[PDB]
């Protein structure tokens, strides 16, 4: 047959990521709201997911047929939309990990950093870098023609730059960040009492272990396919698009699967 | 000293009761006799009312 | 030598109890039980007041009946305006370990105490628009649990020395030293007439004071836990205590034994504070399970229930006008209810 | 308590004048802080207006865009710039303190003020200007033109007595209450637009000019004063 | 709303304000109860840092202390104990000489201990155990009924932890942080320190839902 209903996975991530993120602000009003800083970065963090889930259709309908046959503000639009919360969701894992990291290994200064003030600020900082892209999308981009109809960021080598831009400022120092992060918090978990005793100590130590494997696994995962396929296709010369709408699905499935991890793990929702 | 725990306890000791009943009809008296000068018992309206 | 102490104590306190069981000729609930019931009252809360960081052990009214005064963990005594939520002092306290405020009939001082054994009185009413410690009053062992205003020199405070105290402010001197409770002593209510005054202490036991001669006038003793406060009723004849043992009783002076209490099966926690009504038909109890209850004083019925606090209730007051009734708790925030 | 104000002078008109006023003996930064001056033949004028925290700040119909208002706390001084100086600003200023909260007395301290030579609104109606008078009760009425009394049942109206040669010093404040360091041989009562005075068995330090002032709305309006003579 | 109700009402926002501040401050502070006995040596250990309630500061890099040290109080402890509800760590004062001088002291702290680290308000808060008298024991012999032991140095101390250590009902929620007490170097404070750092830790990994 063809390799097409099998990208019906661009429905089961899409509805769940949907629903991932409708049970999601309900936390916020059937829970403490904003007492702590992880309450509200997972409460930015599930709205960029649901904004990054809302546009599933108008790539559905670009895969299904090959052509964008809406106007050209419905691309612009959508794009910049794409391009804002992706950057939004990537730098709310960004500072949840530092803001894990800053409670463990900087305790005595987390206790004036992390103010809910303080985490309102970085957050709004968060949303304003996001919008550079999203306002840099707006202005610079448009749907194309050639018996199809395309939608791309029309304009080359203008082009291996903000894709080289969007690898190195979207991928590389976010990951390296967080691993950072991460292992230095297992560190000095390590030397722990409450979790380097006996009994149920080192299974918690083990737990929360895993939760940082997890989460550093799925997001190389879920973010590694689709920057390779984008510069190895920048850069190199029917199989192509079957294989990039995968990688862009697993790019979906990390929407999916982010509001889980960040959210259902944690043991103060309930 | 003991002497004078217990002479302090039988000087209280020697007093004038009144039956339950008389406290019962007192206490049922003060209520009735004040009742409407009670904002708590029913709602004020609030054209009176501060809250 | 000292076998007939015991055995004349023991025979007069028997002959103590035969006279109070021969007094007891009805029940309060038996001449009560043909009044209408009040009914549920569904008091609601109309302000919510905001600016404490720690939890609030203490409050009391004006006679205003607009102004409040409360205390709280942090340091600090807040001076609130009711009809506005307006602040209208902050008094940084010298001690946060406080468990009592009180303010002055006349407005011009309010009182504060705690766990530093000193009675604290701050002037209002002065140059300078600020408040001022007026007076510090030292001599007390324990903790200070309570105290009250008599006028704008004489105070009564009650401590866990198993004493109460009558001092005078100008002079900072103890006029008065009022003993005989074995264990320590929580709360105190004064009597409206000013003459005499209740005190309840940890050995479940309400003394009934008379200011003047220094002597305990009464003694009452129902309760099995330690006595956690105590309110007179508007007529002055009557106390109310709560305590431990989830119980609240009424006494009377005159009959000298109880005539009610006030308790449920479905309340094992105890009272931290009790107060009444303008007309004393309503008494307002808080309690430990974050609720404050609503009995009727004269029939022993749940007739209303404030739930609005998520933490301990502390404090309870009612108003000299009788309009609302402000409740502060754990939880760094104190309601006003009608 | 003491408020000593300084910088007046003699000044040309067209000019620039600074003046200040040094606040002690009380808690300066707990006060909004008031300039009230009055003409050389004349009843009291307020000027200007600066709250606690210099949040909120108040001129006059008659020198807004040239008069300034400001504070230091930490150096407990008040000060107003004046520019462009006409000759109708040739007045004594007078530096008043004045707090509010529920219960509070305003316009309670007056200080001494300065002298400067350069060389819609509710109108308070004090229609008599010399009232005879000895151990004698005396009255003086004041008028309004609107209605004084607000909706929270509480009526704006103050009353300050100057004697001669000294600054004025207030009465009553909120058309009832009576000031500390007052004897209580004074008595004020009023209702709506129309309100009195009254001075049972008058003495010595009773004689002086009487001035009702309102406070519901920014520019505070004077009476024209009403003069007490043996 | 009036002209004097709404300089009222700008009052009230800087009496907000001030209160914020002020709460900010008493919240980068650190409380901590001294609950040892005059007989133990609560009031050298606060001391060597360097009637009613008595209550000290000093800030020790960069971490200020609250030591509230209630040893003057002839009154219930169930009565007060509550107003240290949320205190960070309780600090527990132990005389190792004690069970050959005045009476019933040890009997006294291993009571005190339990009813302490048992109570219902201290069921999560860690206790930092000092013992103190560590150059005394040495020069004192257990020689006083279920010891068993030789009565040399080095293990009596080890048995005593053990006896302190052994009244902790209810694990896997609190630990018990002992030390020998060092009269002469700074290494009491340090400890101090560095528990109270492991409890910061422990409090943020429950504010970060990790814990
Ligand atoms: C980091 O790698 C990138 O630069 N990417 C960001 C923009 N992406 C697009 O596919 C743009 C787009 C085209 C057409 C349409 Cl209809 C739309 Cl909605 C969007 C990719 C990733 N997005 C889309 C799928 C998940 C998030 C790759």
């Amino acid at each position: 047959a063809i390799p097409v209903i099998i990208t019906a996975v661009y429905s089961v991530v899409f509805v769940v990521g949907l629903v991932g993120n409708s049970l999601v602000m309900f936390v916020i009003i059937r829970y403490t709201k904003m007492k702590t800083a992880t309450n509200i970065y997972i409460f930015n963090l599930a709205l960029a997911d649901a904004l990054v889930t809302t546009t599933m259709p108008f790539q559905s309908t670009v895969y299904l047929m090959n052509s964008w046959p809406f106007g050209d503000v419905l691309c612009k639009i959508v794009l910049s939309i794409d391009y804002y919360n992706m950057f939004t969701s990537i730098f709310t894992l960004t500072m949840m990990s530092v803001d894990r990291y800053i409670a463990v290994c900087h305790p005595v200064k987390a206790l004036d950093f992390r103010t809910p003030l303080k985490a309102k600020i970085i957050n709004i900082c968060i949303w304003l870098l996001s919008s550079s892209v999203g306002i840099s999308a707006i202005v610079l981009g448009g749907t194309k023609v050639r018996d199809v109809i395309e939608c791309s960021l029309q304009f080359s080598w203008w082009d291996l730059f903000m894709k080289i831009c969007v690898f190195i400022f979207a991928f590389v120092i976010p990951v390296l960040i967080i691993i950072v992060c991460y292992t230095l918090m297992i560190l000095r978990l390590k030397s722990v009492r409450l979790l380097s005793g006996s009994r149920e100590k080192d299974r918690n130590l083990r737990r929360i272990t895993r939760l940082v494997l997890v989460v550093v696994a799925v997001f190389v995962v879920c973010w590694t396919p689709i920057h390779i396929f984008i510069l190895v296709e920048a850069l190199g010369s029917t199989a192509a698009l079957s294989s990039y709408y995968f990688c862009i699905a697993l790019g979906y499935t990390n929407s999916s699967l982010n509001p889980i991890l960040y959210a259902f793990l944690d043991e103060n929702f309930k | 000293q003991a002497r004078k725990l217990v002479e302090q306890l039988k000087m209280e000791a020697n007093i004038d009761r009144i039956k339950v009943s008389k406290a019962a009809a007192d206490l049922m008296a003060y209520c009735e006799a004040h009742a409407k000068e009670d904002p708590l018992l029913t709602p004020v309206p609030a054209s009176e009312n501060p809250f | 030598e000292l076998d007939q102490l015991r055995q004349e104590a023991e025979q007069l306190k028997n002959q103590i109890r035969d006279a109070r069981k021969a007094c007891a000729d009805a029940t309060l609930s038996q001449i009560t039980n043909n009044i209408d019931p009040v009914g549920r009252i569904q008091m609601r809360t109309r302000r919510t007041l905001r600016g404490h960081l720690a939890k609030i052990y203490a409050m009391h009214w004006g006679t205003d009946s607009r102004l409040l005064v409360s205390a709280s963990q942090d340091g600090k005594l807040i001076i609130w305006d009711s009809y506005t939520t307006n602040k209208v002092h902050a008094i940084p306290l010298r001690s946060s370990w406080v468990m009592t405020c009180a303010y002055a009939p006349s407005g011009n001082y309010v009182a504060c105490g705690g766990l530093d054994n000193i009675c604290s009185i701050y002037n209002l009413k002065t140059r300078e628009g600020n408040v001022r410690v007026s007076r510090e009053l030292a001599g007390h062992t324990g903790y200070l649990s309570c105290c009250r205003f008599l006028d704008d020199n004489q105070i009564v405070t009650s401590s866990g020395d198993t004493t109460c105290a009558l001092w005078d402010i100008e002079t900072g001197q103890q006029t008065t030293t009022f003993t005989g409770h074995t264990g320590d002593v929580m709360s105190l209510s004064l009597a409206p007439d000013t003459r005499l005054f209740v005190s309840g202490a940890c050995d479940a036991s309400a003394k009934l004071w008379d200011v003047r001669e220094g002597m305990c006038r009464q003694t009452f003793t129902g309760h099995e836990s330690d006595i956690n406060a105590i309110c007179f009723f508007p007529n002055g004849n009557a106390f109310a205590t709560g305590s431990d043992d989830a119980t609240c009783r009424l006494f009377d002076l005159r009959a000298d034994q109880e005539l009610m209490t006030y308790s449920h099966d479905n309340i094992i926690c105890g009272i931290t504070s009790v107060s009444f009504s303008k007309s004393g038909r309503l008494l307002l109890a808080g309690y430990d399970d974050f609720n404050c209850n609503v009995w009727d004083a004269l029939k022993a019925d749940r007739a209303g229930v404030l739930a609005g606090h998520d933490n301990r209730v502390s404090c309870l007051g009612v108003t000299d006008d009788g309009m609302a009734v402000a409740t502060g708790s754990w939880d760094s925030f104190l309601k006003i209810w009608n | 308590v003491q408020l000593v104000e300084s910088g007046g002078g003699l000044v040309q008109p067209g000019g620039s004048r600074k003046l200040s006023c040094s606040a002690s003996g009380f808690a300066f930064s707990s006060f909004g802080m008031h300039w009230v001056r009055q003409a050389p033949e004349k009843g009291l004028e307020w000027v200007a207006y600066i709250s606690s925290g210099s949040g909120t700040i108040y001129y006059a119909d008659t020198v807004k865009g040239r008069f300034t208002i400001s504070r230091d706390d930490p150096k407990n001084t008040l000060f107003l710039q004046m520019t462009s100086l006409r000759s109708e600003d040739t007045a004594m200023y007078y530096c008043v303190r004045s707090i509010y909260y529920y219960g509070s007395s305003p316009f309670d301290f007056w200080g001494q003020g300065t002298t400067l030579t350069v060389s819609s609104d509710i109108v308070m109606t004090q229609a008599t200007s010399s009232v005879p008078v000895p151990g004698e009760s005396v009255s003086i009425s004041c008028r309004s033109s609107k209605s004084l009394l607000h909706s929270n049942g509480n009526t704006y109206l103050y009353w300050f007595l100057q004697r001669p040669g000294q600054s004025p010093q207030l009465l009553i404040y909120r058309m009832s209450n009576l000031a500390s360091g007052v004897p209580d041989r004074f008595s004020g009562s009023g209702s709506g637009t129309a309100f009195t005075l009254t001075i049972s068995r008058l003495e010595a330090e009773d004689v002086g000019v009487y001035y009702c002032m309102q406070h519901l709305e920014y520019p505070l309006t004077f009476g024209a004063g009403t003069k007490l003579e043996l | 709303v009036s002209a004097e109700d709404k300089a009222a009402a700008e009052r009230s926002k800087m009496i907000d304000k001030n209160l914020r501040e002020d709460g900010e401050k008493q919240r980068r502070e650190i409380k901590l109860l001294l609950l040892g006995t005059s007989n133990s040596g609560k009031n050298t250990i606060v001391k060597q840092m360097k009637t009613g309630i008595v209550e000290n500061k000093f800030t020790f890099k960069e971490l200020t202390f609250k030591m509230v040290d209630v040893g003057a109080q002839r009154s219930e402890r169930k009565k007060w104990i509550h107003c240290f509800e949320g205190v960070t760590a309780i600090i527990f004062c132990v005389e190792l000489s004690g069970y050959d001088l005045q009476t019933s002291r040890m009997a006294a702290s291993l009571k005190l201990f339990d009813s302490i680290c048992n109570n219902k308000w201290f069921i999560d808060t860690s206790l930092i155990l000092f013992l103190n008298k560590k150059d005394l024991l040495a020069e004192k012999i257990l020689t006083i009924p279920e010891y068993k032991g030789q009565n040399t140095y080095e293990e009596a101390a080890v048995y005593i932890q053990r006896q302190f250590e052994d009244l902790n009902r209810n694990k896997e929620t609190k630990e018990i942080y002992s030390h020998f007490t060092c009269s002469t170097d700074t290494s009491n404070i340090q400890f101090v320190f560095d528990a109270v750092t492991d409890v910061i830790i422990q409090n943020n990994l429950k504010y970060i839902g990790l814990c």
